[PDB]
């Protein structure tokens, strides 16, 4: 195969929510990460990841899903594939990886109904759902 | 009438309630 | 009236605390600056010391004029005979 | 006072030169740290959150008393979000710190540190390579020294002028760098190494004004991170995070302490040639000339209050680094300016002035050598994008067949051969030792820097 | 304390756990009276032990009249009561005349050496006859330096030859003859007028010929190589940058293999070294011992503690060669720290506050001891525990108000000035109890 190929900065642009594991951060300071507000936290379209032997066991490992991490969301409702992805005139190196989420079903975001209440600093409504 | 007893004063007075008054900001109302 | 081999050997024993130079350096013909290398932010600690053993208040007026140890025994002799009321009580 | 800039800062040398201009080019060319990404994207997502809160881990938990200095970079990536730009604040911090160990720390442990210019380039290659490769991100182990070396100059400048206003500005000065990580316990040990002669002010100026006018304030001084601290949380709200952070994430018990130098002596990235030179470097330093200053008392150019209360300030910061909840390895750069004022010392211990006998000279020199074949025992990685390209980026380096690691050995070896020989003859007075053993400690540093 | 350190040693010759590598040596013993030679049964496509099977060639022979664990350990337990013999009558009353008449100095050593040895030299392996070869150097070298001879140092190189050839740590037993070379020289160039220096050094070279009578009465120089060829490129071997790896492995939570045992064992030798060497810098000598054989003594340590980064395999149970050195080193700085800290009161709460310590950082680990050997222990599986807190914080609290209680005695000489503190039958009585007490609890532990 002779692949036709495309920049990264232009297939995705510096708009589309992304999910940049913690070590790529600096090498892609234009892509907008995936925010998150009262609770509730946006829907990404691609993932960022450092190479194999690093995501195997350390990025893959400290954003799981069951030590809060962010790999919990994205396991239940969207679907990762790998794509072809080479570092410009140095093949052979591994830069990394990219991936395509796509949905499970097709579904709209919610509207969150608001309010306020005041606290006096030492209240707590109950502890968090941790473990089993 | 000198003013080391005024500082003297100015040192103890808002030292010790700027003292009391840093603990108390963890204890206070919030929204 | 204090001699100046006590005037010398009280000081040498402050400089050698402040900042370590041998007592055996400090002689009455010795720069502060030039040969013995003493900055005026260790001159500022010496005359401290110097009231925190001896009550001797030794002015920043003063404490510029101070260019060698001759300087220094002329100015504790002159203030001793001048003025009567040297306590000396340890 | 008569003047700002005292008359001993007015000063230029070739030092100061070789170290503003090589840190000025490693901040374009030069590596970065591991936790980039990691702060960068906490920090960019921060005012839409409305919390600082900890992206990528513990269900969305803030950083429970240690966010003060993220909510700075918070408000810097308003501007932007190079990397050139970002990254600011750990080249000024570093400017800062040369300029304090340059003119406050040599200076005030005597006439022969401040008059030998073997001393500074050991001091200033010393700083050099214990800064590159640990405090050029934006993980806040510069910061945290600077900090520390900031309490120390303060708490030195209150026991030289006899006052208590420095020393009150120590006290916030150690709170503030205590409230950016948990590894800011390295500043208390500056407090404690100079409790003696703050208390010999206390007791001395309590007899003119009395106890709480000089009490009170203290407190207070001591007593105002909080606001800082619970601007935006709540001790509710900190309990539940720390609740969620000790049951899930790592802990590392105090007992757990020597995980942080197993994970230095293996053959990988996180422990690499350039990832040693920080803490061999102090140690090797430390510890020979602390069997000198014991031994000997007198040593007619150095004064014994302020060379002894740093080495107090490295052996409890050694300490203090137990307790802490994380043994990395990144938390060896918090010794990047006590190990430049370290090295400064042990070169003025170690001249030949000082060590008069050949025998004692030759052993340091292998003991340095030893150091040295120890450092080049390990690959020549970098962390993501930095090994890019690096020479011996996946391997051990060889000049061919032979590592270079076993050169030093060797070298090491005929050198301890050497004082074995000098040890029985009983000799005192070698000429070829007189040129081999001036100033060892800046060629090995400055070997590294290279 | 001969009685109570034999007592001690005989009845845990038989309640007692072995050591991990009882079964290899025994099996070797057993299969190499038949194969010709000294095979490794269990790896290394059958090559020999070629340089380090000198004390093989005897088990194979014990082994011959009984295998019954009772009797072949039993050149393991002669060697413990020769080394404390030569502790106690020929280590301590060389150090100093007052050192050996004191009644605290001497239960302290016994205690000392009894905390040392169990943890360790209870099994077949070379370890408790390199303890007892250093020990049995020391004392030949101090014989030698002292009423000058030649003889001496010429046995104790031979002896030094049989230890090297026991395994490859056993070089730890050149050490005394390394710190002592000088004076050795000097008594050497005495007899330069009457006899010369080929006279002298000759029977000293004819001693150390020895080990290729020891190594080679067997096999040839090319059978060596290949033995030696094989176990390098196919065993587990370290380099010798990653020596740390010996005290991690000390140090490390959840093994049987460091214990709340070994632990103290080994943090309390280098305490007492690393404090025997700053009294010694610090303060000019130590009065009432003689500082000559003190400085050899602490530096036979030092350079044996030096010497073991060239070995290929870093255990933590290589350290029961220093079971011997422990002894004699807690008796003479239990005696040294007793005038320190008589003098002082902040030295006494450093010394107390150490112990303390090292007690909160030993106590953080299990109590096991082997396969077999754990049946019944109590704290076999878990760190030890009161009822409900453990008792690895307690000890550090203690330590912490401890320090800050020196400190506090520190802080204190500007004002309340230099004061003589006294000179009792009890003020003497808690300045040397401290590493007794402690070494006591181990002990019957
Ligand atoms: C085990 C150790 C645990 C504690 C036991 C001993 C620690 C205390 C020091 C031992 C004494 C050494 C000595 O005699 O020198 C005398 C020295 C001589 O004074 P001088 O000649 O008159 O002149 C003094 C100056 O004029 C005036 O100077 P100054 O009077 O102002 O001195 C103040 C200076 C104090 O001056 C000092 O320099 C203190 C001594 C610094 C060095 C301490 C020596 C320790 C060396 C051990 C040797 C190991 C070497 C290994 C070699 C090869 C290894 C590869 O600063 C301080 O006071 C702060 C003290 C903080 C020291 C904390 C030590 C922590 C332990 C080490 C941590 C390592 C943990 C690693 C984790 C393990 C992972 C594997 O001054 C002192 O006596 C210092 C006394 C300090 C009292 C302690 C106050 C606080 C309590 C500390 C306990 C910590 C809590 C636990
Ligand atoms: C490849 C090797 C790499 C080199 C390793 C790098 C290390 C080099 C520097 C190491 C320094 C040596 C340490 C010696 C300390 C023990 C000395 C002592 O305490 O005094 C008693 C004793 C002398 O007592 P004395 O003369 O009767 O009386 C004392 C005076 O009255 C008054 O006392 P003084 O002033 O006369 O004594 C002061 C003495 C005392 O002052 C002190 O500072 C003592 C305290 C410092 C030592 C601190 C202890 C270190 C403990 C290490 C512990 C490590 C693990 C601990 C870890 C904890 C947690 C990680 O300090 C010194 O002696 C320093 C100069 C010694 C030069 C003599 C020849 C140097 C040979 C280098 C040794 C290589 C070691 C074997 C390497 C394998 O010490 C000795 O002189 C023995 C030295 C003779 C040893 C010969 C070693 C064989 C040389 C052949 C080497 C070739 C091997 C290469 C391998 C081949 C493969 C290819
Ligand atoms: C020359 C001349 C004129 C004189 C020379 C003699 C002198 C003066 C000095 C000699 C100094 C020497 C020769 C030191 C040699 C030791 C050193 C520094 C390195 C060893 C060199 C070799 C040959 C290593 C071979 C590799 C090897 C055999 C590894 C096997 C490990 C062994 C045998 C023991 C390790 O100890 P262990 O594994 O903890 O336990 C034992 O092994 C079994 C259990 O597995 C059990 O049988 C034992 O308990
Ligand atoms: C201490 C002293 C009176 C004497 O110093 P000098 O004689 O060298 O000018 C003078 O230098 C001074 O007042 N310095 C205060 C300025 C200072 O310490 N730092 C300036 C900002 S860091
Ligand atoms: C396994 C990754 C580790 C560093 O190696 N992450 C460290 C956590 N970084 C802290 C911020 C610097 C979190 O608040």
């Amino acid at each position: 195969r002779v692949p036709e190929l495309q920049s990264v900065q232009e297939y995705v642009g510096s708009d589309q929510p992304v999910l940049m594991d913690w070590a790529v951060g600096l090498a892609f300071p234009c892509q907008q990460p995936m925010l998150h507000a009262n609770g509730v936290t946006e829907v990404p379209k691609f993932r960022i990841s450092p190479d194999y032997y690093a995501k195997l066991q350390s990025t893959d490992t400290w954003q799981d899903g069951i030590n809060g991490g962010l790999l919990g969301i994205t396991d239940l409702l969207l679907r990762a594939s790998v794509m072809s992805t080479y570092l410009s005139q140095d093949w052979g190196q591994d830069w990394g990886s990219l991936r395509k989420f796509d949905t499970v079903v097709e579904a709209t975001p919610a509207e969150l109904d608001f309010g306020s209440q005041t606290h006096s600093g030492l209240y707590s409504p109950g502890p968090l759902r941790i473990r089993p | 009438g000198k003013d080391v007893r005024i500082a003297r004063w100015v040192a103890t007075i808002a030292g010790l309630l700027g003292f009391v008054l840093s603990v108390s900001i963890p204890l206070l109302p919030v929204t | 009236a204090a001699t100046q081999e006590e005037i010398i050997a009280g000081l040498a024993e402050i400089i050698e605390e402040v900042t370590g130079i041998e007592p055996s350096e400090v002689t009455p013909e010795k720069s502060f600056v030039d040969d013995l290398d003493i900055d005026s932010l260790s001159m500022v600690e010496i005359a401290v010391q110097t009231e925190d053993k001896y009550g001797v208040k030794i002015p920043d007026e003063d404490l510029a004029g101070l260019r060698t140890v001759g300087d220094v025994v002329a100015y504790i002799q002159k203030l001793e005979e001048e003025n009567p009321e040297a306590a000396a009580a340890l | 006072m008569h003047r700002l800039i005292p008359t001993r800062w007015r000063t230029v040398t070739a030092v100061d030169g070789v170290v503003v201009g090589g840190m000025a080019i490693w901040y374009v060319i030069g590596a970065n740290s591991s936790d980039d990404g990691y702060i960068l994207q906490m920090a960019r997502t921060a005012e839409h959150a409305g919390y600082m809160a900890n992206y990528f881990r513990w269900f969305g938990s803030p950083e429970d008393p240690f966010g003060w200095y993220y909510n700075v970079l918070a408000l810097m990536t308003k501007v932007s979000d190079a990397s050139i730009w970002i990254r600011l604040p750990d080249l000024i911090c570093a400017l800062i710190c040369w300029l304090l160990l340059s003119r406050e720390v040599l200076p005030r442990l005597g006439p022969a540190v401040a008059g030998s210019r073997a001393a500074m380039w050991a001091a200033g290659l010393v700083l050099l390579g214990a800064w590159m490769p640990f405090n050029n991100g934006l993980r806040p182990e510069g910061q945290i020294a600077t900090g520390a070396l900031i309490t120390y100059v303060l708490i030195e400048r209150a026991v030289t002028s006899g006052r208590l206003t420095p020393a009150a500005l120590a006290i916030t000065t150690a709170a503030f760098t205590l409230g950016i990580q948990p590894t800011g316990l390295i500043a208390v040990a500056a407090l404690l190494a100079g409790g003696r002669p703050i208390l010999r002010i206390v007791m001395r100026r309590r007899r003119l004004v009395g106890t709480w006018p000089l009490i009170a304030p203290l407190l207070a001084a001591g007593t105002v991170i909080l606001a800082v601290v619970f601007a935006d949380q709540t001790i509710a709200t900190v309990l539940e995070a720390t609740r969620i952070r000790t049951a899930i994430g790592p802990s590392q018990e105090w007992w757990t302490e020597n995980l942080r130098y197993y994970y230095l002596i293996l053959p990988t990235t996180d422990g690499a040639i350039s990832r040693r030179v920080a803490f061999v470097f102090t140690a090797m330093c430390l510890f020979p000339s602390l069997f000198m200053m014991l031994r000997r008392k007198h040593i007619a150019g150095v004064a014994r209050g302020p060379a002894w209360r740093l080495m107090g300030i490295i052996f409890a910061t050694m300490f203090f680094l137990m307790f802490t909840p994380t043994k990395w390895i990144h938390h060896f750069g918090l010794f990047a300016a006590v190990g430049g004022a370290m090295a400064a010392l042990a070169t003025v211990l170690v001249s030949p002035t000082v060590l008069r006998s050949a025998r004692n000279r030759m052993a340091f020199l292998s003991l340095v050598l030893f150091v040295l074949a120890f450092c080049f025992a390990s690959t020549n990685g970098w962390w993501y994008v930095s090994n890019f390209g690096a020479p011996f980026n996946n391997s051990v380096p060889k000049v061919g067949g032979v590592q270079i690691s076993a050169i030093f050995f060797a070298l090491s070896a005929i050198a301890a051969l050497w004082a074995f020989w000098l040890h029985l003859t009983r000799r005192t007075e070698s000429r070829v030792v007189d040129r081999l053993t001036a100033a060892p400690i800046p060629v090995a540093a400055g070997f590294m820097v290279v | 304390t001969d009685t109570g350190v034999i007592g001690g040693l005989l009845i845990w010759h038989i309640v007692g756990a072995p050591t991990s590598d009882d079964g290899y040596n025994m099996t070797i013993a057993r299969v190499a009276s038949e194969a010709g030679y000294t095979t490794n049964y269990y790896r290394y496509f059958g090559a020999s032990e070629a340089p380090f099977d000198w004390y093989q060639s005897v088990l194979s022979h014990l082994a011959s009249i009984s295998t019954a664990g009772v009797w072949m350990r039993l050149p393991a337990t002669a060697a413990a009561i020769a080394t404390w013999l030569i502790i106690s009558r020929c280590v301590l009353p060389r150090i100093g005349r007052r050192v050996a008449a004191n009644r605290v100095a001497m239960l302290t050593a016994g205690a000392t050496f009894l905390a040392a040895w169990l943890p360790f030299n209870n099994g077949l392996r070379p370890e408790p006859l390199i303890a007892f070869a250093v020990i049995t150097v020391w004392m030949l070298v101090e014989n030698s330096i002292g009423t000058r001879r030649l003889w001496p140092a010429a046995v104790a190189i031979v002896i030094a030859m049989f230890s090297v050839t026991l395994a490859p740590q056993g070089l730890i037993a050149l050490a005394p003859l390394l710190v002592g070379a000088r004076a050795i020289g000097r008594v050497v160039t005495a007899r330069r007028a009457g006899t010369g220096i080929l006279a002298s050094l000759a029977p000293l070279a004819a001693s150390v010929a020895v080990v290729f009578v020891i190594i080679f009465r067997d096999q040839t120089l090319a059978t060596v190589a290949e033995s030696v060829r094989i176990k390098y490129v196919v065993g587990p071997t370290i380099p010798w940058y990653q020596e740390f790896l010996r005290y991690y492995f000390l140090t490390v939570e959840d093994s049987v293999d460091g214990s709340l045992t070994r632990r103290f064992a080994v943090l309390v030798l280098l305490l007492c070294l690393f404090g025997l060497i700053m009294v010694l810098l610090r303060r000019g000598r130590v009065p009432g011992a003689v500082s000559g054989p003190l400085w050899r003594l602490c530096g036979s340590t030092a350079i044996g503690l030096l010497l073991l980064i060239l070995t290929p395999t870093k255990w933590a149970i290589q350290f029961g060669a220093f079971a011997g050195l422990a002894g004699a080193l807690g008796g003479v700085t239990a005696f040294a720290f007793a005038r320190v800290g008589l003098h002082s009161r902040r030295n006494l709460a450093l010394y107390v506050t150490a112990l303390l310590f090292i007690l909160a950082w030993a106590t953080s680990g299990l109590n096991g001891w082997f396969y077999v050997g754990n049946y019944g222990v109590p704290w076999f599986d878990k760190q030890p525990v009161i009822a409900h807190y453990p008792v690895t914080t307690i000890f550090l609290v203690l330590a912490i108000v401890g320090g800050l209680l020196a400190g506090w005695l520190h802080f204190r000489m500007d004002y309340a000035g230099h004061t003589e503190v006294a000179d009792t039958g009890r003020n003497r009585a808690l300045a040397s109890t401290p590493l007794l007490i402690v070494a006591t609890i181990m002990v019957v532990l």
